[PDB]
């Protein structure tokens, strides 16, 4: 039985560990009982808001029922981070530039 | 005019109506091209003359007796529409339903100029008519007689590859179900459409509508469709004594419903199965606890149970559904004081996995059963194990027996007695690996715990 | 986009929610319709066994 | 939008809330009109079958 069954024990191994994950992408949000449509928030860039705001589609194109998404414009006070990249060939030099 | 307004948020209705609504068209030439007397066809265009806002409205009374044997399938269909609206519309005539009441004769008579022609023909023709019999306060019990014992409709809903007509026709059907005198009368035709109800329900279960791999499984607010059926399921949850036997032909798949309470991520849905499978439930008529029995018996619904308890969704109708729900079908659960059953089974000569069969929250101390005479209550099970082998009884009978004596020590004695452990390597031995681990368990715990 | 849909959608879906609210408080009212009936017929039942 | 957006979805909130509430109040009414029609009804029929 141990034989047969490890093959895939890993495999629920994996899958909880996500199913895990994704509560807590969940668990970091917000929740309220009576009302039914959440408040959220979402820190992807600008740069690429595009593809995404797009893509809100591609993502309902797989669960689709009446919202390809809820997004409405607005900006308060914060501090945007900064992003960088390397491309996987120079990463020693900005590797050891950013550390 | 407080009548029924319908599927205001659907487009096929809308579709179905504007494909000859929409068509602001002549409609005073055709009786002057030799179609009717030619009053009626001004009328018929003055319409949509008169259509304006006008804040009348007694001036097209006679119209409807006029286009009742007509012979050119022409110069109905969109006035019929028309007028239904302007009455559904309540700006235009909202005090019609008297002159609607006092007789019928002219609606009554309008069975065979409704209902007819080809399928859209038949929705165009019986909708606008099923909308007046709304009308509020009582509504006609005789029509409906004729608009069931027919069946050239009931062949428009045969169908299964189209699902508009099936839609809307028991749609339909469910709004005018607010009358509830009249489930029972349809009753007797009970397994013409009840197992169409239950064959979309069917595909549902496998089918996962939700996933949109299915391409183009129903319209965007299709799925809908299933939301409607289930209504009315629950229109019929007044009388108990109406479900108390339908359900001996089809329990199969009322009871593999269970799994639309987790598998649909719309709340409607899981919330409908939940309600309705319960709502069975009823101190109202008889043998109200077999059908949990049989519940138990086949689909082991507690790991569910328990389950969709953990995630309840913020519903406080749905709080209270679940909570009876647990508390009923599981109150029961222990009425087990099963010597009476257990003698049952002894004199049955049959065996199987069981609850019943197994449950050590009594047998914490029950060896008083065990001992009626000389504990030899289970000798004969033993020697019927002897007699043959078949599977769930052969294993069952020795399965529990190392329970017994993991219940009494003391029970050495009567152990060797039975003397069995031959027969039970030779278990090992036989086919259904299942049974084999369960002989080798009974063998073990017992040899273990005499000399533990 | 533009705002004008993710309102829309908004409001649409507040609907839909009124909707749903208004069904099932209908569903609720009818049980208590139900209630009502049998409770009556459990009530004038006594009573005709004791009149009769 | 959304500055006006919260004052909606508050509207909406209260308006389900006050629904339901209305549904349970009609309910309530439900049961005291099953009492008082059982006692309309079984007086009636009280006089029937004294005539009779």
């Amino acid at each position: 039985e141990l034989y047969a069954i490890a093959k895939e024990l890993d495999s629920w191994f994996q899958d909880v560990t996500r199913e895990k994950a994704i509560f807590e992408i969940l668990n970091k949000s917000n929740y309220d009982t009576n009302r039914k449509i959440l408040i959220a928030e979402g820190w992807i860039p600008r740069d690429e808001l595009a593809t995404l705001q797009a893509r809100l589609g591609e993502m309902i194109a797989r669960l689709g029922i009446d919202v390809p998404s809820i997004i409405q414009v607005l900006d308060t006070n914060h501090t945007p981070p900064t992003f960088h990249r390397t491309n996987k060939f120079t990463a020693g030099f900005q590797s050891i530039c950013d550390c | 005019m407080g009548a029924t307004k319908i599927l205001m948020d659907s487009t096929h209705f809308n579709e179905i109506r504007s494909i000859i609504r929409s068509r602001s068209v002549a409609w005073d030439a055709l009786a002057r091209s030799e179609e009717l007397s030619e009053i009626d066809a001004s009328t018929a265009k003055a319409l949509e003359s008169i259509l304006v806002k006008k804040n009348n409205g007694k001036t097209l009374i006679p119209l409807i007796h006029l286009l009742s044997t007509s012979d050119n399938e022409d110069c109905k269909k969109s006035v019929q529409n028309l007028i239904a609206e302007l009455l559904s519309s309540d700006k235009y005539g909202d005090d019609t339903v008297k002159f609607f009441q006092e007789d019928p004769k002219q609606l009554e008579q309008l069975f065979d100029v409704s209902l007819k022609g080809d399928f859209q023909t038949v929705l165009i023709s019986g909708f606008n008519v099923v909308s007046l019999l709304v009308q509020n306060g009582l509504h006609n019990v005789k029509l409906v007689e004729k608009l069931l014992k027919n069946n050239n409709l009931i062949n428009i809903l045969q169908n299964i590859e189209q699902m508009d007509t099936c839609y809307v026709c028991i749609r339909l059907l469910q709004e005018l179900a607010v009358i509830p005198e009249y489930r029972d009368v349809i009753w007797l035709h009970e397994k013409k459409f009840m197992p169409t109800l239950f064959k979309i329900l069917q595909r549902a279960t496998d089918s996962q509508l939700a996933t949109r791999i299915v391409a183009t499984n129903s319209n965007h607010l299709g799925i809908q469709l299933q939301y409607h059926s289930l209504l009315l399921i629950w229109l019929l949850t007044f009388n108990p004594v109406f479900a108390n036997e339908l359900v001996q032909k089809y329990l199969s798949d009322f009871l593999d419903l269970l799994k639309l309470v987790k598998i649909t991520i719309k709340e409607k849905v899981s919330r409908l199965c939940i309600s309705i499978i319960l709502q069975c439930c009823s101190t109202r008529v008889k043998q109200h606890k077999k059908v949990i029995k049989q519940l138990l018996l086949l689909g082991n619904a507690l790991p569910t149970v328990q389950s969709l308890s953990e995630r309840k969704y913020s519903d406080e109708e749905l709080r209270q559904d679940i909570s009876n729900l647990k508390e009923i079908l599981e109150n029961e659960y222990q009425e087990l004081t099963s010597f009476d059953e257990y003698s049952s089974e002894l004199k049955s000569g049959r065996l199987e996995w069981s609850p019943v069969h197994k449950s050590e929250k009594f047998w914490r101390e029950n060896a008083v059963r065990l001992n009626e005479k000389n504990y030899e209550l289970l000798k004969i099970l033993t020697k019927l194990l002897e007699v043959s082998d078949d599977p769930q009884v052969l294993a069952v009978a020795a399965h529990d027996v190392g329970e017994y004596v993991r219940h009494y020590p003391r029970g050495k004695r009567v152990i060797e007695q039975l003397g069995g452990k031959q027969l039970v390597m030779n278990h090992m031995h036989h086919e259904d690996q299942q049974v084999r681990y369960n002989a080798l368990l009974a063998v073990q715990k017992l040899m273990v715990h005499n000399w533990e | 986009l533009t705002p004008n849909q993710v309102n829309d959608e908004l409001n649409k879906m507040q609907a839909f929610i009124r909707k749903e609210a208004e069904e099932k408080a209908k569903e609720i009212q009818l049980k208590a319709d139900q209630e009502y009936e049998i409770e009556k017929t459990n009530i004038v039942r006594n009573e005709t066994n004791n009149i009769d | 939008s959304q500055k006006n957006g919260i004052a909606t979805l508050l509207q909406a909130e209260k308006e389900a809330h006050e629904i339901v509430s209305k549904a349970r109040k009609y309910r309530q009414d439900k049961l005291k009109q099953a009492k008082t029609d059982a006692a309309k009804e079984i007086d009636s029929y009280k006089i029937q079958k004294d005539k009779e």
